[PDB]
């Protein structure tokens, strides 16, 4: 019952918006997708396109996860966000890069009072014109439950390991 | 409503349960906050900071916990059994949250139950999403696992990263992380981005895949007697960081003293459980101790040797613990619907209301 | 033609002249590899290990220099007033090896060419860019730029690395490098893979490009005397009051935000340049941490003193003597290969001897008593 997408063709989409949020999550950490995360960033730049970073507290499986990997990946510190700076960004973006990502952006915790995620605050990355997940297949994340993010007008699937995918997106960049 | 953080009294206890921001916070919620002065000198927090972010400042323990209707602090409050009573201080009927270790010490918390205070213990905080933010045991954990990898650094007698020079080159050092909890997992990642190569096992299945999120090695079969891959690797190990702990018990044995044996000299172990009894039965409370060539590392309180950034994490999950519950009209009401409150009330009103310890 | 290499017997000093994969290669060259007992603990090197490689053991000092034509130490020999007299050890005629100090170590220098030996000073290695599989200044310097580092993080009460939390962001610790040589690149590249923001200064011109490829960020102070501030050693020379003040300025809009400074100025035959001042220290955050490995050299800051750590306006100075000993079980496998480099290309080879070129200019830069004569440029 849901919309899917593959590796094609999200490299233009990006290419052609003003303005992207890289939204990375614990599949990112798995994959080890980082150095091709950060390459497919910069040939952004390259083209005058405005890139950011937004990072939930509780990404990944330990505090500072994607820090460290965006980090050993060398992304810039001015580029990367908490969701207390990042959150109203959205709005303004016309992409929502998720790569890796699922709770982080789970809906359900502001509205479904009887879930597990409910309370936790969450990045607003449907407010964006487009959002890419970027992950192997239609499974749940740490929370156990379903994301409706997935199924909607304004969301493209991407069904592929991080690291391929994302590899993959750079090539068709060039 | 007045607040009050004192000075931490412990011995060795640099943390304090304040930070500017969270001082500005509490301004805003409708508190007069007072703190004890020198409180934020271990973490870098001079009693100027403070005044400028609203707070006031009281010259002794004793005044700053006078008229307090609410108190903060990082460990539990001394009792007269220990030669100094923090709980006489505290007001009659006041509020007290801190981390208690309510579980394993109920002198504290019969203490607090004869002045009518209501204490929230903060290590029992429910395991929900919502209340991540809350959670002091993730916050100060983490922190210990960044600094078991600085200190075993420091012990050791080469670098962590492999360098190609010149005059030939020096090897990367070879870690063992042992537990991947919150603190192993802040080990593995510091390790790697020092360049040493690690190694990580733990028993919990999921863990695997943690460890090589970070780019760790786990250490497998490819049944009981597991320990022989472990100790392939233990022998080429330059440092070993365990982490291995269990709530009320002792904490299990990873490294005998005959594993210690078939090291190489010069190795250092970091015994985070140290506190609990070790995982290393060679290891020692607050000493370096050098044993068959190898220094094996039980400093106490590792998050006070990162107290600086500790303080404030620290201050932020007492932060929003407490926030939800001041609606002031100017009062604080702690709702009993609430599991973050429930879970971690230990007495109230003059009565041990937690379960665990009514009995 | 037998080389031998005792232990150190100087305070905190752990570094060995020797290793199992030298002694391999001394032996090639036809050496009979002798070795004081226990002289590798402080580096991690056994017995075993040295006799596996190919070397003999002597379980004495006196032992193993008593027929040695060759002798490899690290620092000095020490002379009959700093206690035990080890110049005597040593067979007369033989040559010596090491970081003997010279210039600065007159006691020793008659001494050793009292006693007919060859004594060869590592420190005064010709700046040629072959020389730097010789050269123990870069070798040493480098793992002391790293381990500034690490004692800067230890001696910290926060963390280096950006991390956002449930809890909040922790900050990542800002890192200042004055100086950025052998030691200071190293210092940058460790800082940044601990997450720090490094920021870097120096007064030659070469250094910004240095910088900015580890991924730090350059403080220029140029006042056009950048241009001609390196010199054809490759050294620094003496700047002058108006530029320190020049400096001073641009460094401290920085230095305020700065959580540890790591300073690394050196300036041959004078004194440490002084680049953060008492003054200086007042306007830098409580919790702040300064390394200075030019302590030994006067100091990059007038605050720090040799073996300790200082306390003032909230600020920990530390200024470890003997750094790259801090290090000493990577230190002591690259030393004994800077001297293997220096000493293999004056083999004979054929009948056993060591005939050290003398117009070789690695030869003669270095060579401070020979039979009996002290023979040098002083
Ligand atoms: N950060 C912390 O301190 C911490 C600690 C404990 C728990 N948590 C919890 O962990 C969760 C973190 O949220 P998150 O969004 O970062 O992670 P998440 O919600 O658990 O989801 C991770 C997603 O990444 C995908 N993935 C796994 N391997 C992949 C691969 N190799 N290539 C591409 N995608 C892959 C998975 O989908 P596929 O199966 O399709 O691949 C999965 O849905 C939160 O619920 C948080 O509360 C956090
Ligand atoms: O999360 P957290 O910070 O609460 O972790 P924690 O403090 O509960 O413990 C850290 C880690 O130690 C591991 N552990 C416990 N007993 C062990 C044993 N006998 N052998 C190996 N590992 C063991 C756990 O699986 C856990 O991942
Ligand atoms: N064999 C060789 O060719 C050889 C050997 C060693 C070093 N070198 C070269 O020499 C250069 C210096 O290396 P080093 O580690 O010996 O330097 P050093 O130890 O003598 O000094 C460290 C740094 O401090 C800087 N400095 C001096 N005064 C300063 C001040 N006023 N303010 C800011 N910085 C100041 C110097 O410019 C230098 O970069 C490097 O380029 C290195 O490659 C060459």
């Amino acid at each position: 019952s849901v919309k899917a997408g593959s590796a094609e063709d999200a490299a233009f989409i990006m290419k052609n918006a003003s303005k992207v949020i890289i939204v990375p999550g614990y599949g990112m950490a798995v994959a080890q997708a980082q150095h091709a995360l950060r390459e497919m960033a910069d040939v952004l730049k390259k083209e005058g396109v405005e890139v950011s970073y937004a990072i939930h507290p509780v990404a990944g499986r330990m505090p500072g996860h994607m820090n460290v990997l965006l980090a050993e990946a060398n992304v810039p510190y001015d580029e990367v966000f908490e969701l207390e700076e990042i959150n109203s960004s959205f709005q303004t973006a016309d992409v929502a890069f998720v790569i890796g990502a699922n709770d982080v952006t789970n809906p359900a915790a502001k509205t479904d009072p009887s879930s597990p995620i409910y309370g936790m605050p969450i990045l607003d990355v449907e407010k964006a014109g487009t959002v890419l997940f970027i992950k192997r297949s239609m499974a749940s994340g740490y929370a156990g439950v379903e994301n409706e993010l997935f199924f909607r007008n304004n969301t493209m699937m991407l069904f592929g390991d991080a690291k391929k995918m994302t590899e993959q997106i750079v090539q068709a960049m060039n | 409503m007045k607040i009050a953080i004192p000075k931490e009294r412990r011995p060795g206890e640099d943390r304090v349960a304040i930070s500017p921001e969270v001082v500005k916070k509490l301004v805003g919620l409708g508190f007069e906050v007072i703190v004890e002065q020198g409180a934020g000198v271990g973490a870098s927090i001079t009693d100027d900071a403070l005044t400028a972010a609203g707070a006031t400042i009281a010259s002794t323990a004793a005044q700053a916990l006078s008229q307090a209707d609410v108190v903060w602090k990082v460990q539990r409050p001394m009792t007269a059994e220990e030669g100094t009573d923090e709980v006489a201080l505290i007001k009659e009927g006041a509020v007290l949250m801190c981390h208690l270790g309510a579980l394993t010490n109920r002198p504290v918390v019969e203490a607090l139950t004869k002045r009518k205070i209501t204490a929230y213990a903060m290590e029992l905080m429910p395991r929900i999403s919502r209340a991540q933010s809350m959670d002091i045991l993730s916050s100060q954990s983490n922190l210990a696992g960044y600094r078991a990898v600085i200190d075993g650094a420091y012990e050791f007698a080469r670098a962590f990263p492999m360098m190609m020079t010149a005059a030939g080159t020096v090897p990367p050092a070879r870690v063992l992380v042992f537990g991947v909890g919150v603190a192993g997992l802040q080990a593995i990642a510091t390790a790697k981005r020092l360049g040493a190569v690690v190694m990580a096992t733990d028993v919990r299945a999921a863990t695997k895949e943690q460890v090589e999120s970070l780019g760790g090695k786990f250490i497998t079969v490819d049944r009981k007697k597991q320990a022989e891959a472990v100790l392939k690797e233990l022998v080429k190990t330059d440092i070993a960081i365990t982490t291995a702990l269990i709530p009320g018990k002792p904490a299990p044995v990873l490294i005998t003293e005959e594993m210690v044996t078939k090291m190489k000299p010069g190795s250092v172990i970091i015994d985070l459980a140290v506190e609990a009894g070790g995982n290393c039965p060679l290891s020692e409370p607050g000493k370096i101790v050098v044993k068959h060539g190898v220094k094996i590392v039980g400093h106490t309180n590792v998050p006070s040797r990162v107290a600086a950034d500790a303080s404030p994490l620290f201050a932020k999950n007492l932060l929003n613990f407490l926030t939800p519950h001041v609606d002031k009209d100017k009062t604080l009401v702690m709702k009993l619907e609430d599991e973050t409150v429930s879970g971690t009330c230990v007495t109230r009103d003059g009565a041990i209301v937690h379960p665990a310890l009514t009995g």
